[PDB]
């Protein structure tokens, strides 16, 4: 019961899925062939890891996942790679021609040809669930598949599944690793189309992850490999609540209840601690109080924005490892008396806490040090709207001169879809301003 | 009047409901199998109020275990006394209520509610003379909150002539971090005001503060809080379970405690306050303590209001002269805190059997106007979110309208206004 299907869309979405699934296997004791000696219930069970892994009669633990890209080259590496025996061929879906960093191609042109095949395979996975909770969608904002195909898939999933949970891990564009000049158009187009069709979305600023790798892990020019290894850790922290069981374990839905005050205000800020190198972690252990305080450090955020210049609407602390309530309670009490967190006048100032005892695992040949305890904070701050504004400014500069718009118009889109998307973004920015005003 | 039907809904309800049966089972000398092994026949004279006697003289609790998830009930079944309970009396779902009153009352709860009532009906049949119903639940969740109040309303339709009594747990931001709790609690109070005869207002704020300040527990657990709840439940039900003159039935209790039909929210008290890990209390100590703010199970200062009615239960082997002396001394020393327009409003009972590990205890039950403080608190938290309509989508996505919320808000505000009415009333 309570199964979750993961959907990995485009290169960003697929490569992050590779990292995530690689890490879940390591955390549950699942071998690259899908075998799990730790599991005595052969052919199936009701265990907490079963929300993410299906079981075959043979004893193979199969990810409840679909990988989609409009081109073969990225998924082909999964088919050939270490975990080729982990997935059934039918879970790995490729086209022949990609969306060429164009929303219109992924949503319409190219995407229309593969959509029903993707839905069939999602349906096949859905049919093996005794009690489907919902979906986890991994994609980039900037790519044509990542933006347009995700939009189309989201719309179709709302039609096919109703109001069954749809969560996203969206890669926010950064110049340092940016592939296209039209990423701000694709980001605004996907955000508009998907807004109504998502219940919660975790944005990951590639610049924020880039900076952490450079600063905390002392990596000169971070690769997507380095980036995905750090995202793997944040994703694992948010899904640990679902993949493990415990007395102090609070479900992702309970965090969501607190994180979403209004349907459109469903973008939580993720902050992870500790991100430390093996060299810097040798003979230095960080306490519950140390890792907790590090969450209120803008340097550890998944999105670059200032929550100290914004207002909180929630704080959730998701602990991993050697953590006891006494210490968490004391660390929270300290931050509170330290009065560093300004909250909206309309909501309770409590901190919702979950704890899983299984400590964070590390991928061999990693930059990350294995720590005894880790924390992920999910906060709903008005500061996340800074990300919306930066992306909205870039869009504005280009759309004023109608720069590159013909590439979209030539694929069947109208100028009207652009202006309508942008007006939704102005409305969302206004909504984030409104929630931050004190009541009269 | 004879038999009480007990219903326990949701996580809190089932946890506190479970602890209740463990405590009074030991009191009445019933082992985890259901077999009697006691020293006194005072233990069986009124056993049939809570237990059904079965073939082979084995005693079965007249308890219904309800939840929209298997979790807690599975741990109750795995528990020490889980074996005492009738297995046909475990009514559960798989969905959960997700701390949503709308899910417990209208959508998820709606799907399970008739299966509960069939068990309520079967239990009501095996009753020579049913008194009424007892329910354990929290007001902050979805199942006990939403489903519990819908079960009360449905039970009231089928049994309109019987007494409905609850042990309702009030939310505190010191115990819970679920933002929606003030919403669920206000929705549940509106229901309790209309459909219950007696409600014991068990406040998580007071239980937390007792554990921290008085029991000196640095990191109190639910089991620590529940220890004070099980002591309170054992004390407030004494008169119903053991031979006696005062408040021996639910109806007689209500007639003594409820001057006005909406003003039926009781502030329970207890002395000595203990933690699960020698020194007996004198009759004067029990009396000072049970009436002291620090011993109240609801985070209200009795000295901020007036007592409309009081019930005092003394358990153990003591002086009935001294009990009477100290009870009269308390009333005569603080006469301003007792409404003059309700003459002789404090009624006292003495029971020879004490609780486990106590030589002597005292349980207080007060209908004080100071309970408005608890209601003003939940109201302050509700209005802060509701004036900005925050987190309502969780409720409207279940079919509810803002109207239900405005109505609930009004009824509770009116109830606070009523408690003030009688606090400022003179003879
Ligand atoms: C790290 C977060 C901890 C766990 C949590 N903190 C908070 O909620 C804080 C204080 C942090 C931020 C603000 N917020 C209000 C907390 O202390 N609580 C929620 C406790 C309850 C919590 O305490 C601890 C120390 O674990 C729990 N107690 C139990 C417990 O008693 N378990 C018992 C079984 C049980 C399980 C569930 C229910 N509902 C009832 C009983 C078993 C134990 C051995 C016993 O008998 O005490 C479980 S979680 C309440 C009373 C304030
Ligand atoms: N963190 C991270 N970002 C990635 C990765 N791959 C691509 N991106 C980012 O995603 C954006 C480009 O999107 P892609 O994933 O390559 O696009 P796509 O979905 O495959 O779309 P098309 O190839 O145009 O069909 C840029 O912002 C990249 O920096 C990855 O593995 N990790
Ligand atoms: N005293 C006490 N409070 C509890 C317990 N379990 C839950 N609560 C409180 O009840 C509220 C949540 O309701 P809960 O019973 O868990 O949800 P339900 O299962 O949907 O009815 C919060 O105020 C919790 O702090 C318990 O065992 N004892
Ligand atoms: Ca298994
Ligand atoms: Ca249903
Ligand atoms: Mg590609
Ligand atoms: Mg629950
Ligand atoms: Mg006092």
């Amino acid at each position: 019961m309570r199964e979750c299907i993961s959907i990995h869309v485009g290169q960003a979405g697929v490569q992050i899925g590779n990292a995530c699934w690689e890490l879940y296997c390591l955390e549950h004791g699942i071998q690259p062939d899908g075998q799990m000696p730790s599991d005595k219930t052969i052919g199936g069970g009701d265990d907490s890891f079963n929300t993410f892994f299906s079981e075959t009669g043979a004893g193979k633990h199969v990810p409840r996942a679909v990988f989609v890209d409009l081109e073969p080259t990225v998924i082909d590496e999964v088919r050939t790679g270490t975990y080729r025996q982990l997935f059934h061929p039918e879970q790995l879906i490729t086209g022949k021609e990609d969306a060429a960093n164009n929303y219109a191609r992924g949503h319409y042109t190219i995407g229309k040809e593969i959509i029903d095949l993707v839905l069939d395979r999602i349906r096949k996975l859905a049919d093996q669930c005794t009690g489907l909770q919902g979906f986890l969608v991994f994609h980039s904002f900037g790519g044509g598949t990542g933006s347009g195909f995700t939009s189309l898939l989201m719309e179709r999933l709302s039609v096919d599944y109703g109001k069954k949970s749809k969560l996203e891990f969206s890669i926010y564009p950064a110049p340092q690793v940016s592939t296209a000049v039209v990423e701000p158009y694709n980001s605004i187009l996907t955000t508009h189309t998907t807004l109504e069709h998502s219940d919660c979305a975790f944005m990951v600023d590639n610049e924020a992850i880039y900076d952490i790798c450079r600063r905390n892990l002392d990596i000169e020019r971070p690769t997507y490999t380095n980036l995905n290894r750090l995202i793997g850790q944040i994703v694992s922290s948010i899904t640990a609540s679902l993949r493990f069981d415990g007395a102090l374990n609070v479900d992702l839905t309970e965090f969501q209840t607190n994180l979403v005050p209004y349907p459109r205000i469903h973008f939580p800020l993720a902050t992870y601690a500790p991100v430390i190198s093996a060299e810097k972690a040798y003979h230095e252990q960080l306490s519950v109080a140390e890792i907790t305080n590090a969450c209120f450090e803008p340097a550890n955020q998944m999105v670059k924005c200032d929550p100290r210049h914004g207002k909180y609407m929630a704080c959730c602390l998701l602990y991993r490892g050697d953590v006891v309530p006494k210490d968490v309670n004391a660390a929270i009490a300290t931050i509170k008396t330290k009065r560093t967190i300004q909250f909206v006048d309309w909501c309770p100032t409590g901190f919702k806490v979950g704890i899983n005892y299984q400590p964070p695992t590390v991928v061999p040949g990693g930059d990350l040090a294995k720590v005894q305890r880790a924390v992920c904070m999910l906060s709903n701050t008005t500061a996340i709207a800074e990300a919306w504004a930066r992306l909205d400014h870039k869009f504005d500069l280009m759309y004023a001169k109608r720069a590159f718009v013909h590439w979209y118009v030539g694929e069947g889109m109208e100028e009207g879809e652009f202006s309508e998307a942008r007006e939704d973004m102005a409305a969302l920015e206004k909504d984030y301003e409104e929630v931050g005003v004190d009541s009269v | 009047m004879r038999e009480i039907v007990h219903i326990q809904a949701g996580q809190c309800g089932n946890q506190i409901g479970a602890k209740f049966w463990e405590v009074i089972s030991d009191e009445h000398g019933i082992d985890p199998t259901g077999s009697y092994h006691g020293d006194s026949d005072l233990q069986l004279e009124r056993i049939n109020v809570y237990y059904n006697e079965a073939t082979g003289n084995k005693y079965v609790p007249r308890a219904i275990l309800v939840d929209l998830e298997p979790g807690t009930m599975d741990s109750v079944r795995s528990g020490p006394f889980g074996q005492i309970f009738r297995p046909d009396n475990f009514v559960f779902g798989q969905s959960g209520a997700g701390n949503n009153w709308a899910k417990g009352h209208y959508t998820e709860g709606a799907e399970l509610v008739d299966s509960v009532l069939d068990v309520v009906r079967k239990e009501s049949e095996s009753c020579d003379c049913l008194q009424g119903f007892q329910l354990t639940h929290s007001l902050g969740g979805g199942t006990g909150s939403g489903m519990g109040t819908l079960l009360i309303s449905k039970i009231r339709e089928e049994y309109p002539d019987r007494i409905m009594n609850t042990f309702s747990v009030m939310p505190s931001p010191k115990v819970s971090d679920t933002v929606v709790e003030p919403y669920n609690a206000t929705l549940s109070v509106h229901q309790l005001v209309e459909n219950t005869d007696e409600t014991y207002s068990i406040d998580n704020e007071a239980l937390y503060d007792i554990c921290f300040r008085t029991l000196k527990l640095t990191t109190p657990t639910y089991g620590d809080l529940n220890h004070l709840v099980s002591a309170t439940m054992s004390g407030v039900t004494t008169c119903l379970r053991f031979p006696g003159q005062l408040n021996a039935d639910l109806r007689k209790l209500a007639v003594n405690m409820v001057p006005f039909p909406r003003l039926h929210f009781f502030m329970p008290g207890f002395a000595p306050l203990t933690s699960r890990g020698y020194r007996a209390l004198t009759v004067p100590e029990l009396t000072q303590q049970m009436f002291d703010s620090k011993n109240m199970m609801a985070a209200c200062d009795p000295r901020h209001g007036r007592y409309l009615t009081v019930a005092a239960v003394f358990r153990g082997r003591m002086s009935m002269k001294e009990v009477d002396e100290q009870m009269l001394n308390v009333q005569n020393k603080n006469s301003s805190y007792f409404v003059e327009w309700i003459p002789n409003n404090v009624k006292t009972a003495v029971c020879d059997i004490p609780p486990r590990g106590l030589k002597m205890s005292a349980t207080f039950i007060g209908n004080s106007t100071a309970i408005q403080e608890l209601f003003k608190r939940i109201s302050e938290q509700f209005t802060a979110m509701f004036r900005r309509k925050a987190f309502l989508h969780w409720y409207t996505g279940e079919g509810m309208d803002e109207m239900e919320f405005t109505e609930a808000e009004s009824n509770m505000n009116d109830l606070v206004s009523e408690y003030q009415q009688y606090q400022d009333a003179t003879a």
